[PDB]
């Protein structure tokens, strides 16, 4: 019990972000309180050695601000005081008055209670374990149990191993899923530009960095206009608002997360023939199959992601680069075809934000319809504005094409990948060979007689 | 095998070449369906075409998968034990011919022997 307390040191984080996030009706002040803490918190994770030098004392002002808050929401009881704030301000109390000065129901004095309730529980977690114990804590850990455990273990090994692919999976899937549910500017433009820094490995770090910067600031203006009140386009003031960036949000948190337990991964490692290895036994064969087969056929990978796309999107400009794809596959030397690759690199996202422009419709300056989308005598027809895209009276069409994008961006990263294919010596050295197959006219290894 | 790799890779264009013009009727046929409807009312016959506005292509583009998976497998150079195989075929005929004769003659001549063991109930 004493070792999972000392462990459970995020939930104190987590419950603060909950208490922050969906609490019923929003308290503009406390909201922007909660919306200010998650940032600052985001930043201490970026600054994380930074952080590391000021984390108690962040989690202290936290506190002293839910505190505040507090304090605030028992004060506005009280009416002369308010009156006396608003003469000094000179803004009026009418604002606050529908915030509510007053003590209401008892679903919202429990929930301010919880609030207040919940800072306190968590500052009292942030003095039973101290910032040594939480460095200490990166470090994680009848007979089956124990086996079990050690194999799981190092699979979290092996997975944190894998986390920098996993994670720029997930943020691309996180930036396509939320671009399909909504296009809106920043908020392709970030994955546009992620997208961009990919291929450089050491700007990457530093554009999730950037990454994470403008999720948060698509969120704080989603959580600005989260309601809308001039009423005299482009805005989305959801009155439920439950998960305008919460999906983003989040996507960011888990990438945040994924980059801090690789810091852990790599502090624990501080401490403490391949081929006829494949011959032995199923592990051996099934994990160089594995590794292998992807970083070697990556090519092929590709191939299937972009036949698959072509086939599920179906539209002209998709077919045209499809048709450079096939151009592609008619030359048959691996060391040609891979020198014209980054050009086709550089080809596709040009396609990617040539597509995203064509999907764009309803530009901000004009209200009213399009000059060029007529209802007059014009060649084109509803059959062009079937095919085209553009918002109307009538349709905005499909949005499959942002998913087979995706497909294009993770095979040029890939490509890329394969430029470390023909790179990277000592991983390729594993990839003259006539000679060693004879042996196995019929292996008996049980592998070979499948093989 | 390099006359039948770039031999069969032109059948793997005509593959990819089907992908591409099947992709171009599906997309004529749902643009405009008036024409199409009046006149190809015989060529629906000829051809049936797309949807109104499991589908897609499915089966051809995983026999498209599965077809890049062994091209590969056929540009290695694992054929070697395979390469034997194919020369052998050269070779069997005449020994299972004889094999084959031998097998009649030896029921045959098996045969025989027999009647001498009935001569040999006579002996």
């Amino acid at each position: 019990v004493t070792g999972i307390y000392v462990k459970y040191w995020i939930y104190v984080c987590a419950g603060m972000f909950i208490v922050v996030s969906f609490a019923g009706r929003l308290v503009v002040y406390k909201i922007v309180y909660m919306f200010l803490f998650l940032l600052c918190l985001t930043l201490f994770q970026v600054y994380y050695t930074l952080w590391r030098k000021l984390l108690r004392v962040f989690w202290w002002l936290v506190v002293a601000y839910t505190m505040l808050v507090l304090i605030a929401v028992y004060t506005f009881q009280f009416q002369d005081f308010p009156t006396y704030w608003r003469n000094l301000t000179g803004f009026t109390d009418e604002q606050l008055g529908d915030l509510g000065l007053e003590q209401f129901s008892v679903s919202e004095l429990f929930s301010s209670i919880l609030i207040p309730g919940f800072f306190l529980l968590a500052c009292i977690l942030q003095l039973h374990y101290f910032h040594r114990p939480f460095m200490q804590l990166t470090d994680l850990e009848l007979d089956l149990a124990a086996s079990f455990s050690a194999v799981l273990t190092r699979i979290q090994v092996f997975v944190r191993r894998l986390l920098e692919l996993h994670v720029f999976k997930l943020v691309a899937l996180y930036t396509v899923w939320v671009a399909l549910k909504e296009v809106s500017v920043m908020n392709l433009l970030l994955v546009v530009l992620w997208a961009f820094a990919l291929p450089y490995p050491r700007f990457r770090p530093m554009a999730s960095c950037l990454s994470t910067v403008w999720t948060c600031i698509i969120i704080v203006c989603k959580m600005l206009y989260q309601l809308k009140i001039v009423n005299p386009f482009g805005v989305r003031k959801g009155y439920p608002n439950l998960g305008y960036i919460q999906n983003h949000l989040q996507i960011l948190l888990l990438l945040v997360f994924e980059a801090v337990v690789y810091r852990r991964q790599e502090h624990y490692r501080r401490q403490h023939g391949t081929r006829q290895r494949l011959d032995q036994d199923l592990l051996s064969c099934l994990k160089y199959f594995i590794n292998f087969f992807f970083y070697k056929f990556g090519l092929e990978i590709c191939f299937l992601m972009a036949v698959n796309v072509i086939g599920q999107r179906m539209n002209f400009m998709v077919i045209l680069h499809g048709c450079w794809l096939v151009a592609i596959l008619t030359r048959r030397r691996r060391e040609a075809i891979a020198r014209l690759w980054p050009n086709y690199c550089l080809f596709l996202t040009l396609f990617l934000l040539y597509q995203y422009l064509l999907c764009l419709g309803m530009p901000p300056a004009l209200c009213i319809d399009y000059p060029w989308r007529w209802s007059k005598a014009i060649p084109m027809n509803s059959a062009l504005i079937k095919w085209l895209y553009l918002p109307d009276f009538f349709r905005a069409p499909n949005s499959t094409n942002l998913i087979s994008d995706f497909l294009l961006l993770l095979c040029a990263s890939q490509q890329w990948q394969v430029f470390s294919a023909e790179r990277t010596e000592e991983w390729q050295r594993m990839a003259g060979e006539p000679n060693p197959i004879p042996n196995f006219i019929h292996c008996r290894s049980y592998l070979d007689m499948l093989k | 095998t390099r006359a039948q790799l770039v031999l069969w890779d032109c059948l793997i264009l005509y593959n990819v070449t089907v992908i591409i013009s099947k992709n171009m009727l599906s997309l004529l046929s749902c643009v405009f369906v008036e024409q199409m409807q009046s006149n190809f009312c015989w060529v629906i016959q000829l051809f049936s075409l797309v949807c109104t506005v499991e589908a897609g292509i499915i089966w051809d583009s995983i026999c498209f998968f599965f077809l890049l998976l062994q091209r590969r497998i056929f540009l290695s150079h694992y054929f070697l034990h395979v390469s034997a195989d194919l020369k052998a075929t050269a070779l069997q005929a005449s020994r299972g011919f004889a094999l084959y004769n031998a097998a009649n003659l030896k029921s045959i001549n098996f045969h025989r022997q027999i009647e001498e063991k009935s001569l040999a109930q006579l002996k």
